[PDB]
């Protein structure tokens, strides 16, 4: 009693304006006992929370652009993006609400080609890039976070021993 | 507009209990299902929970089940989810988000609250001032790692600066 969800590529490097395609697929059938097929597509940019993107395979949550599009067969479900812009990088996943338990996807990252070559983003506007450096620092103060409560973790059991003492 | 704010998250010892507590504003709280969904430090997005509009009705994964406890109060416009024996599988973070029953899952998403379980202390209990000791010459190895990831952060900035003053 489980559906697996193999989502690919695990990361599609691509370049601003270029044609994007994310696979879903499913180890069993997953039309819910309603007739729908609750297939939907999650964005989570980097160090934020996941946004709604499609939901029930094809239909677009409000605030989606046209440039995201849905679809799928059965067991295999196709998400695209027509033309990549900077807001559309981060990563996705796929998911099923249709057989209990509800599981999600592996996630694909989308991200720019060769953007740690400062000569791919000449290219980008000012106000692109300023975006894409304010992008890290919830990505930054996570892994931060993350340091400080392993070491939280570690000082506890000393905490502990000298309020014995 | 919709806003959730999530709350109780911290340390625990495995075989612990801890309750977290999502507060929401902006909507009518009983006309909407509630989740929680946990992203793992691998990045993983599970779901923990579901519970209906009025509570009538809760959903569990068989991770979960049994040890998980999720509830409403429609009054207080509050979520709240009952972990009990908590798990190492269960140190992640732990989101509230709201439904649209019939149609998806999950709408909107709170900010998140951290669960990590803390797995030692029977060797500690020895000499006061050397475990003060030992407390504080952990301060300094947090600030080393802490910077480490500051460092590589500074050569992720680097590109983006040179493309900006390149212009
Ligand atoms: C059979 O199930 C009936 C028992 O539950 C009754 C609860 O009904 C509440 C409204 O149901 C609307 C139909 O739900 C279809 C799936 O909805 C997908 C999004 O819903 C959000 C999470 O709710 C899941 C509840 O599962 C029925």
């Amino acid at each position: 009693m489980d559906v697996l969800m193999t989502q690919t590529p695990l990361s599609l490097p691509v370049s601003l304006g270029d044609q994007a395609s994310i696979s879903c697929r499913s180890s069993q059938s997953i039309v819910h006992s309603n007739g729908n097929t609750y297939l939907e597509w999650y964005l989570q940019k980097p160090g934020q929370s996941p946004k709604l993107l499609i939901y029930k395979v094809s239909n677009r949550f409000s605030g989606v652009p046209d440039r995201f599009s849905g679809s799928g067969s059965g067991t295999d479900f196709t998400l695209k993006i027509s033309r990549v812009e900077a807001e559309d990088l981060g990563v996705y996943y796929c998911f099923q609400g249709s057989h209990v338990p509800w599981t999600f996807g592996g996630g694909t990252k989308l991200e720019i080609k060769r953007g740690s070559d400062y000569e791919f983003l000449k290219s980008w506007t000012v106000e692109d890039l300023q975006k894409r450096l304010l992008a890290l620092d919830p990505m930054m103060e996570q892994e931060i976070e993350e340091i400080r409560q392993k070491y939280q973790c570690k000082r506890q059991p000393i905490l502990d021993a000298i309020e014995a003492k | 507009e919709v806003q959730l704010v999530e709350s109780g998250g911290g340390l625990v010892k495995p075989g612990g209990s801890l309750k977290l507590s999502c507060a929401a504003s902006g909507f009518t709280f009983s006309s909407y299902a509630m989740s929680w969904v946990r992203q793992t430090p691998e990045k993983r997005l599970e779901w923990v929970a579901t519970i209906s509009s009025g509570g009538s009705y809760t959903y569990y994964p068989d991770s979960v089940k049994g040890r998980f406890t999720i509830s409403r109060d429609n009054a207080k416009n509050t979520l709240y989810l009952q972990m009990s024996s908590l798990r190492s599988e269960d140190t992640a973070m732990y989101y509230c988000a709201s439904a649209y029953d019939g149609s998806y899952y999950f709408d909107y998403w709170g900010q998140g609250t951290t669960v990590t379980v803390c797995s030692y202390e029977f060797l500690k209990s020895w000499t006061v001032e050397d475990l003060q000791k030992r407390l504080l010459a952990l301060d300094p190895m947090m600030e080393q790692e802490i910077e480490e990831i500051r460092q590589k952060y500074q050569s992720k900035r680097q590109p983006i600066l040179d493309a900006i003053e390149a212009k």
